[PDB]
């Protein structure tokens, strides 16, 4: 059985800086930000705990 | 899989939204608790964890009434808490309290939420938006909206429904500003625009159907079933679907011309029903008949460029194409010389669902016409003349400078709107 | 109940050893054993009569009609 | 026409002032139902009427003496009322008194019996006196100032020459009267800079001071023999909606009621509660028995109340609808219970012992339509919003609700035998079909050709067709299980009533034209026409399970024994004055009970097996 | 709860200009008073608590104990006039390793002291009215070695005069500032 994660305590927070982008060619994630001057040791082990949720607008943001 | 988000912003939309609700809460079973007691939901509703299917839309008026009805009603379980979004004061039928002042304020809970109910979906086909170009929401606050939702979806197609300035019964005394403001701001943004003004719908309340006294509650229901026949193909069965993609794709010629019309044609009473026989030829005829129409501009007065006959029920595919080549003869009904064609048509395999509680009847078939008629632009004419003629002695030009808006808009405005009516003309004139 | 005496002291003895000043080794426990027309509904929602969701009743009355108008085509108007 | 036994009454009209009244002998009460005024005796269910007037009925006076009761009706402006005099050892009219147009507003007597002060209208107020010996008019002048505004209460003192007024817009008077030059001589009561509104008045024993009841929540007291003011009422905590009832005690107090029902015995000096208990709707009357050690209040929403002084106890005596009441049924099989059916509430009696068990009130609504589903589960209700709600038998709770079922109104239901479908009429001519399902309660059909608006659904004994009363002159027997009509049943009246004869092969129509009139359901013509009550028209009908007898009452308001195969009438009546609206064969034939424009819950002992 | 609001670049919790600004907040008055209304150098009602025990009459923003505001934005500043008396003020805040943390700013204390459950500072207010900035993420990293997560409590103390208690995303300056949260 899984657990919430952090994830997605974090995400109707809004913390995260993305938005489901969708293509019509496919299902991308529009970044308002760059991705170079993210802080990387904040959302790296963020990204990697929602690996755990199987519902679709979670494990895609994390697969993606 | 197939969803579209519907954005209910003024008065309009509002009440206008209350009644596209609760159509589709009937046709899929879905009781007002928001409980279903297999797919075709998704298009609108979205299940929770335990049959809550909980509409797809976003609710925003600036003045808290219209809002709190909905809060404190029939559907209080139905729409999402925060889905329903409202404010404090009113845009005062004014554009520049709604794209300017007030506006900004609720700008960033409104585009937040859609983002949610957005992110949530596996396939954004469009956003619906039904607005009223005389208020100060349905044309300011939708201006914004429309503005952002742009540099945000640019790819996702923006439909939009909108209740237009009747030919001469009109509220405020400032309509004339508010809509050519409007669409300097919205022409560029928006895909297409259905328009259905408000004197006919009242007319074919009266005499196709039979209610004396029709209110804004009918209207809203007719109005709520054009929705439901435009969205079936994307949620029920058929031989000839046609999804919002395919709707601009066949119905927008030259960029800038995107404002069609809507007629429904099965609009009886239940007395005449019974008496009648209701045959894809009458129905489709009757739609093209220039008093069935839902925007008085006399189709005769000008060409159709791109008609899409949307239909519901049952409509053998043979019937259909018969039924299309008559009208194609009978030269009443003009098209234009670039357009052989002009004939997107679709059938859906699912009958008119009856609204416990209505005024139209158990009819087992309907169309819903949205043709591209060049007759939009003498509408179009009127109220750019109403502007002039206000605009001339500065009229109500200071509540508008005072909330936000240079004297120069208003300029803009008008010179956009004569490329519009120019447009018109440079579109109907032969080889 | 009791399976021994340490719950016997522990179970519902009535003492607060912090409220409990100077008792006996009687009054150390006192268990609670030694102690001792008309169904009215009201509706939550509370509407008014000017909320009624419906057509508009006529001021005249459906089998007089006194101010009897008609369509364009002179049909009736029911109701 | 033989009578048959005239057993219980359930009705009080409590929105007159002064209503419940009991007279100096302590054995009876007298209070108002309609155009009628009751003697319900204390102790004992004995009840007599007093008959007469045209329209309802306003004021109640009785005498100290206990042998003259007096009281005053509407009527329509420009017409003029009529104050009817009464002997209550002899129950028969004795004067009609007219002058008053428009209508009565208060009567009060003369101390020892021989005068009558009968202020009267909104329209034409204008003060009068009477003569109980000459039973003719005596002196007469405008009951209130051009600068004020217009009084409604009247009271006498204890001495024969004084007469007193208050009004809704303050005209403080103590008039004196003079019997030779045949006029009375007014005095406004000065009370300061302290204009209010007022609609109670009760004097003292020894005639000292009298006491009003204002809307601000304030016991005014003053003086009669220096036409001032002695004391303002509670200086905090004020009262309710106004003080609508004001009852001075032989003592130094007084039991001053409230719009809310806080009954409340306080002192002269400082008008602060003393005890208090809380009488549900507000307090309209407040009579004492006598020597006032069981003083019986009655409210506006009418339940009269039984009060011990000397613990304030109460009891719950008597409890009426305090509006119109349409519609009564009955459960199947038994006959011991009701489902008396009013604006604002529906409520389940027993018949033996008339004692309700259940209100339901959806607020300020109108429910035209009630029904009973055979399982016994549901009571089925047609409200005037359009919702038909079913709640349930016991608590009371709403099981289902259809909102929008019908635009303008649902004025006419009934259920299937099967448990399973409501058939539903309309104030817009429509016929809509329902299926109860355990979880959803969807549309089957939507039958529409009454023009006008449906009065009366039946169905039959085994479920194949439903037939309509319609207000536009039309009976349709629809079939049911094809979702179509079989008839087109004809007539110039507005429908009000339809039954289905046992052994189902004609029904018999009610209306507006008295042609009680049996039809086929073949063909549809006419059987017999029998003609109704001479006065008006027929509202309501029910044919017993044999098929030997239908009971018919109408706005003649009188029930009316009549038996089927000859058209014969074994009439009764001397019921309830007000229209008779339903009635209904209790289904062990032993009672039947009818209901009135009044709320009036009658029942007669059902001859004829 | 606070969890479905989109806690946008500001948040005011306690606001003294409307009908009941102290409706989700919790009362506790012993040995002083509450009241709302003074104009000494601003003409607005500013809301007033003070009493003779400073650690026993407060307000907190949850009324109910179980429940806890969760305000995501990490700084938290208040209106707050000096009347050289003994104030103090907490925050109670969530922490990324699960911890229920909690710091307290007082007049009346030296020397500041850190340890596991509580974190007292001392401060020094201005000669009338002024602003306090409480970076509560730069505080929960100086503090301990950890990251701020979301608020839970914040609880006032007695002897201040209170207006516009409110979060906000990152720390204005005065000219940014909206018309509504100006100090004038
Ligand atoms: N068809 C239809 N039109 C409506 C309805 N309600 C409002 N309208 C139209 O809306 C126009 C004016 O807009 P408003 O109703 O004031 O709504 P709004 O856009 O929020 O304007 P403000 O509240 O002043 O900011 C009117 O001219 C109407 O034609 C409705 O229920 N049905
Ligand atoms: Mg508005």
């Amino acid at each position: 059985p899984t657990k919430p994660t952090a994830f997605r305590k974090f995400y109707e927070r809004g913390d995260f800086p993305i938005a489901l982008e969708h293509d019509s060619k496919g299902n991308k994630i529009a970044w308002k930000v760059e991705i170079e001057k993210l802080d990387y040791h904040h959302y790296l082990p963020l990204f990697f705990d929602g690996l755990c949720e199987m519902t679709f607008p979670y494990e895609f943001f994390a697969r993606q | 899989m197939r969803e579209c988000i519907s954005v209910h912003v003024g008065q309009a939309g509002v009440q206008i939204g209350n009644a596209c609700w609760e159509l589709y809460c009937l046709e899929h079973g879905i009781q007002p608790d928001g409980q279903m007691p297999d797919d075709s939901f998704n298009t609108f509703f979205s299940e929770t964890g335990a049959g809550k299917h909980v509409p797809r839309a976003v609710f925003v008026d600036l003045e808290p009434t219209v809002i709190d009805e909905v809060r404190t009603g029939t559907y209080r379980q139905l729409f999402h808490p925060e889905q329903l979004i409202t404010g404090k004061e009113d845009a005062a039928n004014n554009y520049a309290r709604g794209h300017y002042t007030i506006g900004k304020e609720l700008i960033d809970l409104v585009l937040d939420r859609i983002r949610k109910l957005a992110d949530q979906c596996t396939g954004l086909q469009g956003f619906l938006i039904f607005h009223s170009f005389g208020g100060g929401t349905g044309s300011g606050f939708t201006s914004l909206l429309m503005e952002r939702l742009s540099v945000d979806y640019g790819k996702k197609s923006k439909l939009e429904f909108s209740i237009y300035p009747a030919p001469q019964v009109s509220t405020a005394v400032v309509e004339p500003y508010n809509s050519i403001l409007t669409t300097h701001t919205t022409l560029e943004h928006s895909d297409c625009a259905f328009m259905v003004d408000n004197e006919a719908i009242y007319d074919i309340c009266r005499r196709n159907l039979d209610i004396e006294r029709p209110t804004y509650t009918n209207l809203n229901r007719l109005i709520g079933q054009i929705v439901s026949s435009i969205t079936a193909s994307l949620r029920f069965d058929g031989a000839l679907n046609v999804d919002l993609t395919e709707f601009q794709t066949n119905l927008v010629p030259y960029p800038r011309i995107h404002f069609p019309l809507a007629t429904y044609a099965p609009v009886i009473s239940a007395e005449k029903a019974y008496h009648e026989q209701l045959s894809v030829a009458e129905i489709t005829n009757a739609c093209f008949e220039p008093a069935n129409q839902m925007v008085k501009c006399d189709p005769r007065h000008g060409k159709y460029m791109a008609c899409c006959l949307l239909y519901r029920g049952d409509v053998v595919p043979k019937d259909v194409n018969a039924a299309i080549a008559t009208i194609k003869t009978k030269r009443t009904i003009q098209f234009v010389d670039w357009c052989p064609t002009g004939f997107k048509v679709g059938i859906n395999y699912q009958p008119p669902t009856v609204v416990p509680g209505g005024d139209l009847a158990k009819v087992q078939r309907a169309v819903c016409m949205l043709s591209n008629t060049t007759a939009i632009a003498e509408a179009w004419a009127r109220l750019d003349h109403k502007f002039d003629l206000m605009y001339a002695k500065r009229a109500f030009v200071h509540w508008y400078v005072g909330e936000g808006m240079e004297e120069g808009e208003f300029s803009e405005a008008r010179e956009d709107m004569a490329a519009l009516e120019k447009d018109y003309e440079e579109v109907g004139m032969d080889s | 109940e009791i399976p021994k005496d340490d719950l016997d002291f522990r179970l519902a003895a009535l003492y607060n050893h912090h409220t409990g000043t100077f008792k006996n080794k009687s009054e150390i426990l006192t268990h609670q054993e030694t102690i001792q027309n008309i169904r009215h509904w009201i509706n939550p929602k509370k509407e008014s009569i000017h909320s009624i969701q419906g057509s508009i009743v006529s001021p005249h009355t459906a089998a007089t009609n006194g101010g009897y108008s008609r369509k364009n085509d002179g049909g009736f108007f029911s109701t | 026409a033989v009578e048959l036994e005239l057993e219980a009454v359930i009705g009080f009209n409590g929105h007159v002032p002064t209503g419940l009244k009991c007279h100096p002998d302590q054995e009876h009460l007298v209070y108002p139902l309609g155009c009628t005024i009751l003697i319900q005796a204390i102790n004992t269910q004995e009840q007599n009427f007093l008959h007469g007037h045209g329209n309802n009925v306003s004021c109640v006076a009785i005498s100290k003496s206990g042998l003259y009761i007096a009281s005053g009706q509407v009527t329509f402006m420009g017409f003029k009322a009529d104050i009817i005099l009464w002997d209550y050892k002899k129950r028969e009219l004795m004067a009609r008194l007219s002058l008053h147009k428009g209508k009565i507003e208060a009567l009060a007597f003369s101390p020892n019996d021989m005068y009558l002060v009968s202020l009267g209208g909104p329209d034409d107020g204008s003060v009068v006196v009477w003569s109980i010996a000459k039973r003719e008019a005596i002196c007469g002048s405008p009951a209130a100032g051009l600068n004020v505004g217009n009084a409604t209460t009247v009271i006498f003192s204890k001495c024969r020459d004084e007469m007193f007024v208050t009004a809704g817009n303050g005209t403080i008077r103590v008039w004196e009267l003079d019997l030779p030059n045949r006029k009375i001589w007014p005095t406004e009561c000065q009370t300061g800079q302290m204009k209010r509104i007022v609609m109670s008045i009760s004097m003292a024993n020894d005639d000292s001071f009298f006491y009003l009841g204002t809307t601000t929540g304030d016991i005014l007291k003053m003086n009669p023999r220096t036409k001032l003011l002695a004391d303002t009422g509670p200086a905090k905590d004020k009262f309710s909606l106004g003080v609508s009832a004001i009852c001075c005690l032989k003592m130094g107090g007084l039991l001053v009621g409230s719009g809310d029902g806080l009954l409340v015995f306080c002192k002269s000096p400082s008008y602060k509660p003393i005890k208090k208990i809380q009488l549900q709707g507000g307090i309209t009357s407040i009579t004492l028995r006598g020597e006032g050690h069981q003083f019986f209040v009655g409210t506006e929403e009418s339940h009269i109340y039984r009060v011990n002084f000397t613990n304030f106890k109460e009891t719950l005596i008597t409890t009426c609808h305090f509006e119109s009441v349409e519609d009564i049924v009955f459960p199947f099989g038994t006959a011991e219970l009701f489902a008396t059916c009013a604006k604002k509430d529906i409520r389940v009696w027993h018949t033996l012992t008339n004692r309700e068990l259940l209100r339901i009130t959806v607020p300020n609504m109108t429910c035209h339509g009630i029904d009973f589903m055979r399982d016994g589960k549901s009571i089925i209700s047609a409200w005037d919003d359009g919702r038909i709600r079913a709640f349930a038998p016991e608590t009371g709770r709403l099981m289902y609700v259809i909102n929008n079922a019908h635009r303008i109104g649902v004025t006419a239901i009934a259920t299937t035998s099967d448990c399973k479908r409501v058939i539903s009429g309309g104030g817009e001519g429509e016929v809509r079909v329902w299926h109860i399902g355990h979880q959803t309660q969807k549309l089957e059909e939507a039958l529409k050709e009454h023009k006008s608006s449906v009065s009366c659904i039946r169905v039959k004994k085994s479920n194949e067709e439903c037939v309509t009363a319609s207000t536009d002159g039309t009976c349709i027997i629809w079939d049911l299980v094809r979702l179509r009509r079989n008839q087109m049943i004809l007539a110039n009246t507005l429908f009000q009533c339809v039954c289905y004869h046992p052994e189902e092969f004609q029904i018999i129509t009610s209306g507006t034209d008295r042609k009680i009139a049996y039809w086929e359901v073949f063909d549809g013509s006419v059987i017999r026409e029998l003609d109704g009550s001479l006065s008006g028209a027929v509202n309501g009908m029910d044919i017993t399970v044999e098929g030997v007898h239908f009971v018919t009452g109408g706005n003649d308001h009188l029930v009316k024994v009549w038996d089927y195969n000859e058209g014969e009438v074994t009439h009764v009546g001397v019921g309830h004055s007000g229209n008779i609206t339903r009635i209904r064969i209790s289904p062990g034939n032993q009672y039947i009970v009818s209901v009135s424009a009044d709320g009036a819950i009658l029942r007669w002992k059902y001859p004829f097996p | 709860m606070f969890k479905n609001t989109f806690q946008s670049g500001f948040l005011s919790i306690l606001y003294s200009i409307g009908s009941k600004p102290l409706q989700i907040w919790d009362k506790k008055v012993r040995n002083g008073h509450i009241k709302r209304i003074t104009d000494n150098d601003i003409q607005s009602l500013v809301l007033e608590i003070e009493g003779t025990n400073v650690s026993t009459t407060y307000i907190t923003c949850p009324a109910d104990p179980k429940k806890t505001l969760g305000i995501k934005l990490p700084f938290l500043v208040m209106i707050i006039k000096n009347l050289k008396k003994y104030f103090t003020f907490e925050v109670q805040v969530l922490d990324d390793k699960n911890v229920r943390r909690r710091f307290r700013a007082s007049n009346y204390q030296s020397t500041t002291r850190v340890k596991p459950f509580i974190c007292t500072m001392p401060m020094r207010l201005d000669d009338g009215w002024n602003q306090i900035q409480f970076n509560l993420s730069d505080f929960t990293r100086r503090a301990y070695g950890t990251n701020y997560i979301e608020t839970l409590r914040v609880q006032i103390h007695a002897n201040c005069r209170i207006r516009r208690v409110y979060f906000s995303d990152r720390l204005y300056s005065e000219d940014e500032l909206p018309a509504e949260f100006k100090l004038y």
